[PDB]
């Protein structure tokens, strides 16, 4: 039973800060690139954030690059996103998604309108 | 080609030769 | 050259005219008189005692137009016999105008290289020939050409070692005592022959079984789009075929205008163009495929540290293709002479020795696609 | 408005939850120790059916175990006759990328389709000697991931817009939609009495369908990535599910829950075919690992490996009588094993 | 909609909550009854010999 | 008897076998595309000129076309679902997929990025790791209005972009705004860091500009698909 929850939204104003949780349960936390998606309202799915298996590798849409913070936590099988210099283009829904397989590198359909393997997402409004 | 070269090259050193030794042969007396 | 079977001739001619001057010149009978004799080598006509007698160098020696003038005396005792060395049985006479008038050092030495050369090529292309239709998921019309390639420089290594046996066996002590006694020799036999037609073909199919992996790869780069069953077949009649057209009339001129030896000799080099001349096309043809194949590596490396993948490209078409053969192919042996010769010899006879060994290596044995089911067979291997 | 009933069906997931909980005392890993491993499985490829142009991506046995249909990215369905590998017939496709093909118990029929949306049933038995199409399911809105004859004149056919149907071959129109799946449904797999089918689908869950009524009767999760190959176990009350997450797993209908899970730490390459032996004891997975893993269905030790292939093993399918194993690949071949 | 995909979930799930289930022994020991069994007309688990091998 | 059944399968055999052979020939003689893009990608545009020289209701779309007497058969994949991860490893022997770009369609006002992300899938995709891609970046005509406009604002959702210039081999077409080229080769740069990272060889990428006007992509995946071609057959003999 894959399931993603997000956690750590609502309002904040222009240029403040949020720290977005995601708890993932049912598959193997590590072995999977985890990333985040964002519904903007009116608008379609778009990618966010990548992180890797390990971390090491991390990509940002450019939009967030500087003042969002993708980071693992392996061992509570957490995702999180540090929001800084929040602006109001960065309201919309926030989704951790997990890309489809593990140990692979492409990450197909993360973005699509019905993926599977994405949380129910939380509302982010600046 | 080499292989047929040297092998006319061959072919006549030891014809040669086997003329050589007829001579000698015959200096010796059969 | 002047042959054995010629001298041997004219030896036998000069004898019939030696037995029957010798019975029909008359004797002076002069008193203490030194008899007239025939001791295999020259004819000796009589005189009187103490006295020398003196013969032309005779007629029949491979080197008589050497010595035109030379002349072989025997001398003659007061005793009226003719002059005895010391504690011998044979009288005194001396040829020191007819005794005389090395590249073995080299042919052994080429010998050699080519030997060992074809010895251990075989060898792995045996090898690889074991490999290519062992493993199934090898199989395809590269492969197959590669076979057929490795099929004519094995049948190439086994002509070599077949015509230097023959060689051997031409002018063996037996043969040559067969020749001197005017009895049939290994030589007049059409095995003999054979055997050298067998190796003119043999050469002849391996370069243009390189020339089939030029074109082969040619036509694979050049983007044309033909029927592989087809090309398959066409490629198989000119490897196998095409020499036959001019290795069987090479031959057939052979035997009717130059048989002496066993077709190994190259007298007349027009006769030895007609198998020449193909090798050359061939050979030609193929650097023209190496120059274009290369280009399109180039230039893929450029539209892709090129010089040195370029090198590794360059160095593994080289065999491939017998490309190392366009230094001395335009080098004919009609001008080669000396050091030229020995040189185009080495060079030619030593990589192409040993290009049945390189072509294992490079397209069998160090070939990804071969190493990749060598690691499946084991992994599988491991698996039980 | 939203709350009241996504609150209401997690209370009924939970309901589920403890409801598959209070079953759970011992499953098979701990009954199944009284029995004696099935050992090393060394089967051997006794013939490998050449002739497909391109990757294999689906295959299926008729119930003659003799006769097999194998579909290739050709546009080809290659009717063969596994026993002398001759092939009896050869049917080109109207559209190349064909992701399944099904034989009809009968032996009249083979149906195929994949990326045209479209299942082509083509009549084996015509009075010209012709294979023609004889009829052309059309109504998916995606791709064709799996058929299955349920009889001569009813079909299942599993699609990538994640609805199966139920089609009426001799009228053409869908007679039951079978939806529910958030993902491609990517396998189907019929029960032995035809009644029930499962299907699993890439939201990394199975689905067990009452064909006759179109409802969902369960849903199986457990498997972390896309589902990619299902089978039922041969008595219909358990079904085995290969997915991406390199996992096998066997489920039971009564029980509700993943009896076993076949993994290995030295697998990470998902799993695309799915097949029990006519026993049950044996489970055969085609893997991207290129090799067929023959799993103890019981002891969830890896009996054997079916390696040979030269690409992705695509397709498994195990006789009706038990006799063989055919594995199609990406390779371009078709292998019986035995 | 928004809605009512919720409405069908809470049908689903409300219909696959009433279901007889049975314990996962019960649910193993009947997979290791069919697969004892139907052990030995298993020709891949008790390999048959080349006289009835139809692939030999 | 059994004899007899004997024969009349390997007659039956021996039918299909020619008939296959024949269908080896026809195959392996015609290259095979994969069509990929959004919506507004403008591969409506491509199949037009390719053709030249609630609407789809089947799930693919085979369009045959000859160039210099080579086969193509291209197809787009429509009526399909968003999620492609499963239909795309079917195209995993396809000559190439043309991943064709709604390059201007930023300011969805971020179409570039999820071509990108689709684009990174496609690379590293274990079965698309053998299969090159011939890259469009479409939509020129519009990229051109937006960017000397201040209407793009690239560096709105590529930053990286205010510090990109024009590289030192581009190849602008005469008269053409340089901010402009440095938008195009941006985003043709852009692709290229997904490609290099991860290409080793077994598979290229063959970017290319074009527009609503430009017929020679028919020729330019020819050629490319030529290019494809080759480099394979250089690997065949490990001469690339
Ligand atoms: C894997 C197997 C086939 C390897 C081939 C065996 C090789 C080593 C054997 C088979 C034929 C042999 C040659 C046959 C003829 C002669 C001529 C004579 O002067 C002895 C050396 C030489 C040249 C032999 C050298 C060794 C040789 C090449
Ligand atoms: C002295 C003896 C051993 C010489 C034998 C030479 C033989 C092996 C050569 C000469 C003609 C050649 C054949 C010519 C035609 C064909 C048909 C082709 O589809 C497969 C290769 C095959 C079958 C070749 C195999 C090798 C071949 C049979
Ligand atoms: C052994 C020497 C004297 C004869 C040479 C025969 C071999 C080497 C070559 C020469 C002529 C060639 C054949 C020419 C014509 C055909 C007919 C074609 O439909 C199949 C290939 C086939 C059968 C070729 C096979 C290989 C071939 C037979
Ligand atoms: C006869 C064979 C065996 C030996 C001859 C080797 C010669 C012809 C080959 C081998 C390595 C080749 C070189 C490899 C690298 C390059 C760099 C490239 O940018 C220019 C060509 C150049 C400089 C090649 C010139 C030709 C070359 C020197
Ligand atoms: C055995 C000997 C004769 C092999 C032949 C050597 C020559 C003819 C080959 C080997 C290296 C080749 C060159 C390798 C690199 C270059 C530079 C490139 O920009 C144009 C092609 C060019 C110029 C090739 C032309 C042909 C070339 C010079
Ligand atoms: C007298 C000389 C020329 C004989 C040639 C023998 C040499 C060059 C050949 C024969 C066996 C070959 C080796 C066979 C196996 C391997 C292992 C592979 O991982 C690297 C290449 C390597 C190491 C090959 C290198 C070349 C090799 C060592
Ligand atoms: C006369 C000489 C050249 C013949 C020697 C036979 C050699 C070249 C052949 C026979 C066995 C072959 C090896 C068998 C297994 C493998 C393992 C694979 O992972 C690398 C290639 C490698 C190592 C093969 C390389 C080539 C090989 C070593
Ligand atoms: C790499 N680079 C070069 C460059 C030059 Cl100029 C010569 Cl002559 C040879 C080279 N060799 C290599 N690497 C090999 C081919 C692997 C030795």
């Amino acid at each position: 039973q894959v399931q993603l929850q997000e956690s750590g939204g609502g309002l904040v104003q222009p240029g403040g800060s949020l720290r977005l949780s995601c708890a993932a349960s049912g598959f193997t936390f590590s072995n999977y690139k985890m990333n985040w998606v964002r519904q903007a309202p009116g608008k379609g799915l778009e990618w966010v954030s990548d992180i890797s298996q390990s971390g090491a590798s991390i990509s940002y849409t450019g939009s967030v690059k500087g003042r969002f913070t993708i980071s693992r936590d392996n061992a509570k099988n957490t995702l999180y996103l540090q929001m800084n210099s929040l602006k109001p283009e960065d309201t919309a829904v926030y989704y951790c998604a997990r890309c489809p397989a593990p140990f692979t590198r492409d990450c197909f359909d993360v973005t699509s309108t019905t993926y599977a393997y994405r949380g129910q997402g939380t509302q982010v409004t600046v | 080609h080499a292989e047929g070269t040297f092998t006319s090259d061959v072919s006549s050193y030891l014809e040669g030769q086997a003329a050589k030794e007829f001579i000698a042969w015959l200096v010796k007396g059969r | 050259t002047v042959s054995l079977w010629e001298t041997v001739q004219k030896w036998r001619e000069y004898r019939r005219q030696c037995q029957r001057s010798l019975t029909e010149d008359p004797p002076p009978a002069t008193d203490l008189f030194c008899n007239r004799t025939f001791d295999e080598y020259a004819c000796w006509p009589d005189g009187e005692p103490g006295s020398f007698v003196n013969v032309s160098c005779p007629w029949y020696l491979p080197w008589a137009s050497s010595v035109p003038q030379g002349h072989v005396y025997r001398f003659c005792t007061a005793e009226g016999l003719w002059l005895q060395k010391d504690n011998s049985s044979l009288p005194w006479r001396d040829l020191s105008e007819c005794e005389e008038s090395s590249p073995e050092e080299q042919l052994l030495f080429l010998y050699i290289i080519y030997t060992v050369g074809y010895a251990l090529s075989f060898s792995a292309l045996v090898i690889a020939s074991a490999i290519l239709l062992g493993f199934r998921h090898l199989h395809c019309t590269r492969n197959y050409i590669h076979l057929n390639l490795f099929a004519s420089f094995i049948l190439r290594a086994l002509s070599v070692f077949i015509k230097d046996a023959a060689l051997k066996w031409m002018y063996s002590t037996a043969a040559q005592q067969h020749q001197w006694d005017g009895l049939l020799s290994y030589q007049d036999s059409l095995s003999c022959r054979l055997v050298f037609l067998l190796m003119q073909y043999c050469v002849a199919a391996n370069y243009y079984w390189l020339l089939v992996e030029g074109v082969y790869l040619y036509t694979l780069l050049a983007f044309s789009v033909l029927s592989e069953q087809w090309i398959f077949r066409l490629y198989v009649s000119i490897g196998w075929g095409v020499p036959l057209l001019f290795v069987v009339p090479w031959g057939i001129v052979k035997y009717l205008y130059e048989d002496e030896g066993c077709w190994t000799r190259n007298s007349n080099m027009n006769y030895w163009l007609i198998i020449r001349l193909p090798i050359l096309f061939a050979i030609g043809v193929n650097f023209l495929i190496f120059v274009r194949v290369i280009c399109i590596v180039v230039s893929k490396l450029k539209a892709n540290d090129i010089k040195c993948r370029l090198a590794k490209s360059t160095l593994t078409l080289i065999p491939l293709l017998g490309t190392h053969e366009v230094i001395f192919a335009f080098v004919m042996d009609e001008h080669a002479r000396g050091t030229l010769r020995f040189i185009k010899l080495f060079t030619e006879l030593s990589f192409t020795s040993f290009q049945g060994l390189m072509v294992a290596i490079l397209y069998c044995f160090v070939n990804n696609e071969v190493q990749l089911e060598f690691r499946k067979s084991w992994e599988r291997w491991r698996l039980e | 408005e939203l709350d009241q009933l996504r609150q209401e069906a997690e209370q009924l997931k939970n309901q589920i939850r403890d409801a598959r909980k209070a079953c759970a005392d011992a499953t098979l890993s701990q009954i199944t120790n009284n029995i004696d491993p099935v050992g090393r499985i060394q089967m051997r490829t006794r013939r490998t059916l050449r002739g497909h142009l391109a990757k294999i991506y689906a295959m299926h046995w008729g119930t003659d175990s003799r006769l097999l249909v194998s579909a290739s990215q050709d546009g080809k369905l290659i009717i063969w006759d596994s026993y002398t590998t001759n092939k009896v017939h050869a049917i080109p496709l109207r559209s190349s990328w064909v992701m399944t093909c099904a034989y009809a118990p009968s032996g009249n029929y083979v149906a195929c389709g994949g990326l045209d949306n479209i299942c082509s049933i083509y009549n084996l038995k015509t009075r010209e000697g012709n294979v023609r199409v004889s009829r052309e399911l059309a109504g998916h809105t995606g791709y064709l991931s799996c058929c299955r004859f349920l009889d001569d004149n009813q079909i299942v056919t599993s699609s990538g817009d994640t609805t199966c149907a139920l089609w009426d071959i001799e009228t053409g129109q869908q007679t039951t939609t079978f939806t529910g799946h958030t993902g491609d449904v990517m396998s189907l797999s019929l029960a032995p009495d035809t009644r029930l089918f499962v299907s699993g689908a890439c939201d990394a869950s199975a689905k067990l369908w009452d064909v006759r009524e179109g409802m969902c009767r369960q849903t199986f999760t457990g498997h972390e990535s896309d589902i990619n190959a299902i089978c039922f176990f041969p008595n219909g009350n358990a079904f085995a599910t290969g997915s991406d997450d390199a996992t096998c797993r066997l489920f039971d209908l009564r029980a509700d829950q993943e009896l076993m899970t076949y993994s290995h730490d030295n697998i990470i390459c998902g799993i695309t075919s799915v097949s029990f032996s006519k026993s049950g004891r044996l489970l055969l997975a085609g893997y991207d690992d290129f090799n067929c893993n023959v799993w103890d269905a019981l002891k969830a030790d890896r009996a054997g490996v079916l390696a040979g292939h030269d690409n992705r093993v695509s397709c498994l399918g195990v006789t009706d009588d038990g006799m063989a194993v055919a594995t199609g690949s990406w390779d371009s071949f078709l292998k019986i094993w035995n | 909609a928004s809605i009512a995909q919720a409405r069908k979930l809470v049908e689903q799930l409300k219909m696959e909550a009433n279901i007889d289930r049975i314990k996962v022994s019960k649910a193993a020991a009947d997979l290791m009854a069919y697969c004892e069994a139907h052990a030995k007309e298993d020709p891949l688990l008790t390999p048959v010999p080349a006289s009835e091998n139809p692939f030999r | 008897d059994q004899r007899n059944e004997e024969k009349a399968q390997r007659e039956a055999n021996k039918k299909i076998e020619k008939q296959l052979q024949k269908d080896k020939q026809v195959y392996r003689a015609t290259h095979r595309l994969l069509l990929l893009g959004a919506g507004e990608s403008g591969k409506n545009t491509i199949v037009k000129q390719m053709r030249i020289l609630r609407v789809l209701t089947s799930g693919i779309f085979e369009t045959k076309f000859q160039v210099d007497k080579v086969n193509f058969h291209m197809f787009d994949v429509g009526a399909q679902r968003d999620e492609r991860r499963k239909w795309i490893q079917c195209f995993n022997d396809v000559t190439a997929i043309i991943f064709v770009v709604a390059s201007s369609s930023y300011n969805q006002t971020n179409r570039l990025q999820a071509a990108l992300k689709l684009f990174d899938s496609i690379w590293n995709n274990k079965w698309l790791r053998d299969t090159s891609v011939i890259l469009f970046l479409n939509k020129q005509d519009l990229l051109a209005e937006k960017v000397l406009a201040g209407k793009s604002k690239i560096e709105d959702y590529f930053p990286e972009f205010a510090r990109y210039t024009t590289p030192e081999d581009a190849t602008p077409e005469p008269g053409e705004d340089p901010r402009v080229t440095r938008a195009k080769y941006f985003i043709r740069d852009e692709f290229l860091r997904i490609s290099t990272a991860s290409g080793d060889g077994r598979h290229y990428c063959y970017p290319h500009f074009t527009c609503a006007v430009d017929t020679e992509n028919i020729r330019r995946v020819f050629n490319d698909c030529r290019d494809i071609i080759q480099r394979m057959h250089l690997r065949q003999y490990e001469l690339l």
